[PDB]
């Protein structure tokens, strides 16, 4: 019951999932080949939630694949667990988008989103109870940014009342691949605020400078990220797959960090996180989770907590401690930071504790907290949109396609607009 | 031929039940399948051959804790279709549990309630368990006190509501939704006794001696105050109390019916016996008050009636003798129109004990229900909690989207100031 | 149908009798809106309900599928009411080539009204007969 | 005691002959040489001691066909003189095998057709297949009808033609035959099925995933529909349909019986057995417009009734738990003055597989028999297709030197103009 | 004495059968192979009610099996317990009526009825003292509701002193599995109502909810619908075999039933019903056995009995039990329920007690209650009916056999007579 479906896009996308759904099968007991091996009664009772049930015994999850050019997904296919997906969910185009906004959205999107969406409408028309959808998407392409977007609003517009997840991740202006990244960031972030129902932004900076310092592992690739991307999203969805103190689904989230409908982008992290060397030294405990859940370093985004403050806050706990504990800390790192939590709405912070750890692990915290500092990331990306913009470089690309200027004025206008109804709350006082 | 129905409703409300369903087999002899191997009848029924079926009824609209109760050892006592679960949770939402989903589940539940009643002969009233601070929780039971007053009418009905904690708090948005079930159950139940977190967990921490208590060391308190006070119904005494005994005695004025309760004696088998924890010294302790049961300072305030119970083998001319020295202290004040406040119950059963719990065997225990003015202090801060948010109407959107009205949240307001002017009103001496 | 560019009077005129129709979705850019043709499917089915079946126009984004719709309509709709759509027209509207819609819209509307004008001659000719039938049938 | 006799006439015919008699003798376990190594009775008879001798008749004119089948494995099958077969071919000619060569082989014909139905005592009714768009077997087909419906009168006939595909073709005169052809049989026959072979190309290609197919994979299709209509006969069912219970039922009005099938699942062994294939999914695949066996789309038409053949372990409230949402849906809509408009039979049976073949083996499968008012747009596109080439009349003097008359073509193309009015006329509203 | 014969047609007519009497003779602990192998004296002494005595002290039932085809009946001698039937009593046709009502009534049904009124006439004038037939038929399709029908006729015209019976399944229009139903229903009903003494509906769509909702078995097959019904047919009769306070043939129900001649359509129920895991935790008593009995649910119609108020009800109570009990839950049933009961005719419910209770249960019931909901039935099966006739469609098939629409319009302007006649007494008041 209350279950999601998966639907990723983008290169950047199906990487994530590649390891999403290797964590969630290793978590479950799934191996390569759909047959479970596992040990524990729980490990099968809500596998309802991400997989489906065929003949055989089998399970295959309910996820939709989409990407405008074939390599990556005839790539995913030979990696580890990439058994497990259903090849009639593999849809893809002849053509790509070439990190072109507009043909990913106007031009080859348009047409392809038909069969995409029949899968999708196959998918959710089917399930038990819906509870919503999950999206993995890079900001940074053409395609991914673009068709994503697109498929959003037409999902939003057939089921106004599920709730929609998107991550996302942000082009950084420190570690730059792409030339035309702010053109599709300043566009995808018009469309992805009226119709995402929750937002969470991922930054690749922000995930080297983790791995770098604590960590302190000497070569980092992707692999990594997307490790650690992927238990950040497993931790989100645990207590709704398994039995807790205190059960809080997404919706109830959904409610408790949502002031008003457009604040809506969080910035997480995940803890406990310590070097292969220092992993004996340290002592696990409810302290020594919650000192880290806060660390500024700690954010899976490159924005500093500590220049603003939060509007609310939110963490999961996993495994088996005593609930005391949990709320005399978490009143703890609120009466010693009160400079950093706004004033006029008290106990701002939400706990939840789910009695099943991750495996090897005995203890975790998954954060999700909305503040008031994320403003510097469009700051920054509308910074650099304006003074490529205002020349006119590389606007020809966009305009043969059918798109205009005006929408980008538009775009950009309503991108600051955001921006300063988002710090209006700031310096609100009481 | 005297009988008594008890509703669970939202997780808090489960979590108790399920701690107060050992205690009561327990302490009647009766199995964990429901076998045993006239003084049931008060809480169970008899089938004809062999197994006793409670006179309770789960509801949730989530289902992993009815599923987690159905799998217990406990999957054998309850009826398998008096638990009645939902698929899609209100995720704290007070408004979703009122008027969107709890609407299509509540005609099962007045069902069962019927099919529970026409059983009972001799009905003597209603118990009723609920977390104040949820969405299902306090919508649910706001939805089934309407139904009951106007289906049954007189009979009474009593709530062991859990409000929130002065600081520590678990969501954001409990302020909102503790203030609209207030609004609905001040109008509609008989009585409400305090039950928050915080004094409950100093209470262990002092006395118990738990450094890291859970919400099982919580409720088995609570269990062990519902038993005291209902053991005068099942079991000899020299002098009774019955349920229907307590609006003619606890309850000056219809308004007036919150009051707060404590327990002694308190202790762990460890240091128990050095002390004799005679009668004098354990109603001491009881009117102590950092014993009290809900965060309230008694000293704030007057007395307006006391009601406490006795059980084990204590004597009617002790407890006369402990009474006095109490009306002698200056520390404790009663209010100028009542004389004599007390109101006496002896019974011969001592308290029962829960393998593997915290409580140890005694022969004397003392449970009170006292009836304060010092109470409106929690009225005060969770009205100023509530003025805070409310003054930018913040997380209304998630309310308005629900059904509800905008005007519906001024009125539990000026509902809240009428009942602490009342309070203010009758404290006044003459 | 190679008709003039239309002048911002018509364009307005054109748009205010659309927004005066109760259409399934709310309008943000006319051009995008109907290249699908299923809003102009909706358009005349509002006049004329039933010479237009709505359910054979599903929205499409895909170029095929626009181009199926609006060659339906175009066979079994637009001939009925004595006009027709060229190909190359209905390419520029799939496109949401500017104007291409517009120009539609207008030669639509005057063939819709005159179509109304002719279904009421035509009830009006049939009912002054059978009346005139039932006068003769009361003197037999 | 219950028979039916099929009538194989041209290539086509024949070539969809062998391939369901191929399946009739694997499915009732007779080897290809007649001998079993009591509901066989339906199609044989038995001879007296040992072997089966099939109650089917083969026509064709060119003899080449009918010598392939007399010397493959199926030799000692068929009785030597039932075979019948002429010297000249019509070549593609209409008016040749129905005015000068036919006439001289129709006689053999029909005194073996007497011979075969004196022989059965329960005679349900006769089958015949024929390929409409050649000379042979368009002629030959329409003056057997034509000789039957007059010999035997009400019993009967059930036509499997297979019309031209909309664009591809693989003759050039096909047109002319094939309206006459529907001119003769449409007064004629009590039902005829739609079977072109574009239709059936594109359900090979997507659902089998064969690129190059050839003419047998099309042809086994059309079997197993054959052995799905008629294995009600044969088997024991929860549900059972009788071939004469079909006018009452699919054919509204005396002129209207043309109707398109489809059929589920289709899949094949390689990954059949990752899904569950449960009754609601293929009854959902058996109702998409692009798994109707003949090129029309579903979807610019209204439905009249339909009449859909289950068989396997199928339950019956599963099937009406799956008409149910069928209802549901939007983009079905059936005709005003039919308020419920399905017929269910339920067969116990599974399908057969054939050694070599492209289906795989499945315990469910659906086969649905519709009829609605979108078939007449393949009259209409036959219709234009005439139109062009007898408005110069080009190719009209291969026809008219073979007997026939310059004005026959002309009441074929007002036949066919009162078909479509009639259609027309049928599904308005009332 | 005063023993039945037992005459069936139709499919569904035989599948009922062969439930029934399997029930019986199982009741009776009568082998498959028709030797009495039985515990208790009372099991033979009232076996002359539905079995014959043949020589070698064998016994064979009385019942009488006609259909248009011989499938069914070639099907059900293999089934268990089909040798009992006496193999001159099979009477059967080479043809079929195809669900053509016209044909099983006018042309195929009126030459064959002839040899099974033989038999039929044969079996009544030998038996000791009638008391009157039972007919099980189905609405739905064409040769039983036109034969058996038509056979009512005869009967009545032979024997209109003595009582007749018959169970009909109407077509309901949820579960469709015909779609010339409306048309064979309509015509059947005003037959129907000229000459049967008494009929019971009974729906599959009513049996289905029934299975899933009460029994909550997972996959419900025609065995379970046949069985329920067999329970039912069954309970009827019951005191009319064995001892009891109160007997009460067939007759004593007629005259207490029908308050006017043309108002003998009844709705029935059977209870107790419980699931497999639940069958340990009900106790069987009295009030158990009542609230059951007049459940919405449990009615075997889709009809709401809360939709009307009761002309009158009747009650067969079996096994021993307390009369005193009985008499005042019966009326405690009308006292509260005094608004679904008709006023001007007061103490209109029936009870009788049987001393002999079914095999396996202690206690049962079995419920006939006339009230004016049937209304409904009629009222949606005249709405297709009229939908479908205004356009004449499938009209064709049953003018072509003798029949014309004049027949139509009477059947239906009875029907509608019936339908506004059985209502004018619901708004009667006194
Ligand atoms: N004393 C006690 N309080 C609890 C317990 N569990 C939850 N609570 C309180 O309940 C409040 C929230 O309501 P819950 O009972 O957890 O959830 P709910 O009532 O089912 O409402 P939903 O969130 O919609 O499911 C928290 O603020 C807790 O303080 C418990 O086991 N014991
Ligand atoms: N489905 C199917 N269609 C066939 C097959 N063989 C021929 N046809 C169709 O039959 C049409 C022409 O008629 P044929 O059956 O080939 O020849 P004929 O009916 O014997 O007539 P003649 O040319 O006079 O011999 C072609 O357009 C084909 O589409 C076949 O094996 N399967
Ligand atoms: N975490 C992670 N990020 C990636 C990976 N591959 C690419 N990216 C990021 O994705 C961005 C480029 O996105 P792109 O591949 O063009 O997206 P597309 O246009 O939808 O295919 C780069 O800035 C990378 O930082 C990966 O394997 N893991
Ligand atoms: N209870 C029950 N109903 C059946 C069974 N078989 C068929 N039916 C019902 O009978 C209807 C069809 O009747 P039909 O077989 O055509 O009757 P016939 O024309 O006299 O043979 C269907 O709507 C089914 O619901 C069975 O085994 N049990
Ligand atoms: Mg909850
Ligand atoms: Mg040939």
């Amino acid at each position: 019951m209350r279950e999601i479906v998966h639907i990723q896009g983008g290169q950047c996308g199906n990487q994530i999932g590649a390891k999403f759904w290797e964590v969630i099968s290793d978590e479950h007991g799934i191996d390569p080949t759909g047959t479970y091996h596992g040990d524990s009664d729980l490990q099968l009772e809500r596998i309802n939630v991400y997989y489906n049930e065929a003949t055989g015994g089998r399970y295959v999850p309910r996820a939709i694949l989409m990407d405008l050019e074939p390599g990556t997904m005839d790539s995913v296919r030979a990696g580890p667990f990439g058994q497990l997906f259903r090849p009639d969910n593999f849809v893809f185009g002849q053509t790509g988008a070439g990190n072109n906004w507009a043909k990913g959205h106007y031009t080859e999107g348009a047409e392809l989103i038909d069969s995409v969406l029949d899968v999708v409408r196959k998918e959710a028309e089917g399930c038990d109870c819906l509870q919503g959808f999950q999206i993995t998407h890079s900001l940074g392409g053409g395609t991914g940014s673009g068709m994503g977007t697109l498929l959003i609003s037409k999902v939003r517009e057939e089921y106004p009342d599920r709730i929609m997840e998107t991550f996302s991740v942000v082009p950084s202006p420190k570690v730059s691949d792409t030339v035309v990244e702010p053109y599709n960031a300043t566009l995808s972030v018009h469309q992805l605020v009226e119709n995402a129902d929750e937002c969470m932004v991922i930054d690749n900076e922000a995930l080297y400078d983790i791995c770098f310092r604590t960590l302190k592992l000497t070569t980092p690739t992707y692999g990594d990220l997307n490790h650690l991307v992927s238990a950040a999203m497993s931790g989100v969805t645990c207590c709704l797959r398994f039995p807790g103190q205190l059960n809080s689904d997404l919706r109830k989230l959904a409610v408790n960090l949502i002031p008003f409908p457009r604040l809506h982008f969080f910035m997480i992290g995940f803890a406990p996180l310590t070097s292969r060397g220092s992993q004996q030294y340290r002592a696990l405990t409810v302290p020594e989770l919650t000192q880290q859940m806060f660390d500024a370093k700690n954010m899976m985004c490159a924005a500093d907590p500590r220049h603003g403050r939060y509007l609310t806050a939110s963490a999961l706990f996993r495994g088996r401690m005593s609930t005391k504990e949990v709320d005399e800390q978490m009143l703890n790192v609120q009466n010693k930071n009160s400079s950093y939590f706004v004033e006029w709405i008290p106990n701002n912070i939400k706990s939840s504790i789910c009695d099943i750890p991750p495996k090897g692990l005995k203890m975790a915290v998954t954060f999700v907290g909305n503040s008031t500092a994320i403003q510097e990331m469009f700051k920054r990306v509308a910074e650099q949109f304006t003074a490529m913009f205002r020349r006119k470089a590389f606007l020809h690309w966009y305009t043969g396609e059918g798109m205009d200027e005006m929408e980008f004025t538009e775009a950009e206008s309503n991108m600051n607009d955001l921006v300063s109804e988002y710090q209006q709350y700031q310096d609100a006082t009481a | 031929m005297r009988e008594v129905i008890s509703i669970h409703v939202g997780q808090g409300g489960i979590q108790v039940g399920n701690a107060c369903w050992e205690l009561f087999c327990l302490e009647h002899g009766i199995q964990p399948d429901g076998q045993m191997p006239d003084a049931f009848n008060t809480f169970f029924s008899e089938t004809g051959a062999g197994k006793h079926v409670p006179r309770a009824v789960f509801l949730d609209l989530e289902p992993t804790v009815i599923d987690e109760v159905r799998t217990g050892t406990y999957r054998q006592l309850f009826h398998p279709e008096q638990l009645i679960s939902g698929k899609e949770d209100a995720a704290n939402n007070f408004a979703r549990g009122h008027y969107t989903i709890g609407k299509e589940i509540v005609d099962l539940c007045l069902d069962r309630i019927r099919k529970l009643a026409d059983n009972c002969t001799g009905l003597q009233g209603f118990l009723v368990f609920n977390s104040v601070g949820g969405g299902t929780g306090s919508g649910l039971g706001s939805l089934l006190l309407e139904r009951l007053s106007v289906d049954y009418g007189k009979k009474s009905k009593l709530g062991f509501t859990i409000y929130p904690s002065p600081q520590v708090s678990t969501a954001v948005v409990e302020p909102y939704n503790s203030i609209l079930s207030t609004h609905s159950l001040l109008e509609h139940t008989d009585v409400a006794v305090m039950l928050d977190n915080e004094a409950i967990y100093d209470i262990c921490r002092r006395n118990l001696d738990i450094e890291r208590p859970t919400y099982t060391n919580l409720n088995r308190l609570i269990a062990q105050v519902i038993s005291s006070l209902t053991a005068s119904l099942r079991f000899d005494g020299a002098l009774n109390v019955d349920i229907t005994e307590f609006q003619t005695n606890l309850v000056p004025y219809p308004r007036i019916h919150f009051m707060l309760s404590s327990y002694a004696p308190i202790i762990s088998a460890e240091k128990a016996y050095h002390e004799q924890l005679s009668v004098a010294e354990i109603t001491n302790s009881a009117f102590e008050p950092a014993n009290m049961m809900a965060k309230c300072d008694p000293r704030h305030g007057k007395y307006m009636a006391c009601s406490m119970m006795y059980r084990g083998d204590v004597v009617p001319k002790d407890v006369n003798a402990s009474i006095a020295t109490i009306k002698t202290k200056r520390t404790i004040q009663f209010v100028d129109w009542c004389p004599t406040g007390f109101k006496v119950g002896i019974n011969y059963q001592p308290p029962t004990v829960v393998p593997g719990g915290d409580l140890a065997k005694v022969m004397r225990a003392v449970c009170m229900i006292s009836n304060s003015t010092a109470i409106a202090e929690v009225f005060s801060r969770l009205d100023h909690k509530f003025d805070l948010m409310y003054a930018k109407r913040a997380f209304v959107h998630w309310y308005v989207g629900e059904g509800m009205e905008e005007g519906e949240f001024s009125e539990a307001r000026e509902d809240l100031a009428a009942l602490e002017k009342d309070y203010e009103e009758v404290g006044i001496e003459t | 149908m190679d008709a003039p560019p239309l002048n911002e009077e018509e364009l307005n005129q054109i748009y205010n009798w659309i927004d005066g129709i109760p259409l399934s979705r709310p309008k943000k850019n006319i051009t995008r809106d109907f290249a699908d043709g299923c809003m102009l499917a909706e358009v005349i089915s509002h006049y004329c309900p039933k010479l237009v079946e709505v359910h054979n126009y599903s929205q499409a984004h895909s170029v095929t599928q626009k181009l199926y719709n609006w060659n339906t309509l175009n066979q079994r709709v637009l001939k009925k009411m004595g006009f027709q759509i060229s190909k190359n027209d209905i390419d520029c509207i799939i496109n949401a080539v500017p104007d291409a819609v517009e120009r539609v819209l207008k030669v639509c509307q005057i063939k819709l009204d005159k179509y109304l004008d002719d279904q009421k001659k035509k009830k009006d000719q049939q009912q002054y007969i059978e009346n005139a039938q039932m006068m003769q049938n009361g003197n037999k």
